[PDB]
């Protein structure tokens, strides 16, 4: 599975001052980001231009800028005419992509969160509030309803536009995604730290050990990015001490074959 | 509402002292997402620091990765320390020595 989402998230502090800044991902790598400061949308990768043409891409990047203008014009038309009911600073984020599954299936979503709560999604043909959003919201949204032509073009976006980029992103990209990079680990310290970092893809597998017998109070911490796309993760074990004799931190992932590493305490 | 960040700090390659490394500080869960962030070395603002964009998590929370060059000594300390409008004062966190 590959879920591809594009981040938007936009600031408005006064009627004089706003920005929209975005970041897409594909799984956990970033293909693009769309700084408010640049005119134009940015490669993160070499393949991040997918298999569209310059002239798709360029019709892609046009339409994308209109959007970007409108967006803040009627987000700012419409604070002005609910003043002075809500307040700036105001805070909305859009997560919009698709997520890629077994054989030939997607699913899209469009999803929209006002100060930091989801409040408004794409769903079929329309718009609509999510239940529990403030009921201000259903007049805008009936009215961006009646609006058909961006009605066709979301749907489309989503239908159309997103699996079928995504499936060019996958090919083109195929040698990044399928990237694999080797954890090294290391020991700390009462309670024992097995710290292993550099490892891609995210799956991985680490263990306190005594010889075969798994540590059963091994809790693994947060999977935690490094700078250079690969995972840093901690599994920690308390033990009474003297009794570090004998343990051992075991880590197995992809890239390493079935040579796990093994660490023992004690040296 | 808003929402305080959360502040982790971890080495990228195993810390010895004398060897050049990477310190990140990976700052999570925050909203607005204004915010600012120093990487400190002996308490002093660390030059050349790199962010990551900024960017949200499923459940809506903003999060940025800082990182830096560190050569992790006997002597020196490192830290993250974040200004954001969730809190009073900025929140320093110290780099542990073993993360
Ligand atoms: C794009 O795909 C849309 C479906 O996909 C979902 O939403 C998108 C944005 C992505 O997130 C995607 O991953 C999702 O899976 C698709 O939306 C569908 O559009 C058709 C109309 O073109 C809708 O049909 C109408 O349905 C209603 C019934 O709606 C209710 O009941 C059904 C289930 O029984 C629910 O699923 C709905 O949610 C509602 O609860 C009918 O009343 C209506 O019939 C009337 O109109 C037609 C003429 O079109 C006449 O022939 C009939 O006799 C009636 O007069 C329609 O059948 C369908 O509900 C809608 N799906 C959803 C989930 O809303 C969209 O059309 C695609 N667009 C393009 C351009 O590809
Ligand atoms: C995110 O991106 C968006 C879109 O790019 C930014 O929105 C635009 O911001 C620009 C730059 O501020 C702005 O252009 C202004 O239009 C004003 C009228 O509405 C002009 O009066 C103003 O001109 C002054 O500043 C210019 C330099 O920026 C000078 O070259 C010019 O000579 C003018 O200088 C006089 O007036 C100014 C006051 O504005 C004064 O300080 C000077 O001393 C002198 O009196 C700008 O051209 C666009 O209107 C915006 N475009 C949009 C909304 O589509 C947005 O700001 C970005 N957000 C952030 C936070 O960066
Ligand atoms: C709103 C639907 C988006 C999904 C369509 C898939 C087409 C890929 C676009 C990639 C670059 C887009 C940059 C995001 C711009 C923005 O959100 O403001
Ligand atoms: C709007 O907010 C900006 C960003 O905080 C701030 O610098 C400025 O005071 C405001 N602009 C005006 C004209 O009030």
């Amino acid at each position: 599975n590959y879920t591809f989402r594009c981040l938007q998230m936009s600031s408005f502090a006064n009627r004089s001052w706003s920005r929209t800044d975005s970041v897409v991902w594909l799984g956990d790598l970033q293909t693009h980001r769309w700084s408010n400061d640049s005119a134009t949308i940015s490669f993160t990768k070499p393949w991040s231009q997918g298999k569209l043409s310059n002239q798709q891409w360029e019709k892609l990047q046009h339409m994308f800028q209109v959007y970007r203008v409108s967006f803040t014009r009627d987000i700012q038309e419409l604070v002005k005419m609910m003043s002075p009911k809500e307040d700036y600073p105001i805070e909305i984020q859009l997560s919009a992509g698709c997520e890629m599954y077994p054989g030939n299936a997607s699913e899209s979503f469009l999803h929209v969160a006002f100060q930091g709560k989801y409040v408004v999604r794409f769903w079929g043909t329309s718009w609509q509030t999510v239940p529990g959003a403030p009921s201000w919201l259903d007049l805008p949204i009936k009215v961006l309803n009646a609006d058909q032509g961006t009605s066709a073009t979301v749907q489309m976006l989503l239908n159309d536009t997103c699996p079928l980029f995504v499936r060019g992103l996958l090919e083109a990209g195929k040698s990044d995604l399928e990237k694999q990079e080797k954890p090294v680990a290391w020991l700390s310290s009462r309670q024992l730290v097995c710290h292993v970092s550099g490892f891609y893809p995210k799956p991985v597998w680490v263990m306190w050990m005594r010889g075969d017998q798994e540590q059963q109070g091994t809790h693994r911490g947060d999977f935690l990015p490094n700078a250079d796309e690969t995972w840093y993760l901690q599994a920690t074990l308390d033990v009474e001490a003297g009794e570090e004799a004998g343990l051992a931190c075991r880590v197995k992932h992809s890239s390493l074959g079935g040579q796990d590493i093994i660490l023992y305490w004690g040296s | 509402i808003q929402k305080t960040p959360q502040i982790q700090v971890y080495s990228r390659h195993p810390p010895e002292n004398g060897k050049p490394n990477i310190l990140n500080c990976y700052v999570t869960q925050f909203h607005p997402p204004h915010i600012e962030i120093q990487m400190l070395k002996n308490g002093k603002k660390i030059p050349k620091v790199e962010m990551s964009d900024m960017s949200f998590s499923k459940d809506w929370s903003f999060y940025i990765l800082a990182h830096t060059e560190f050569t992790p000594t006997e002597t020196d300390t490192y830290a993250c320390r974040v200004k954001h409008a969730s809190m009073a004062e900025p929140k320093t966190v110290y780099w542990d020595r073993d993360m």
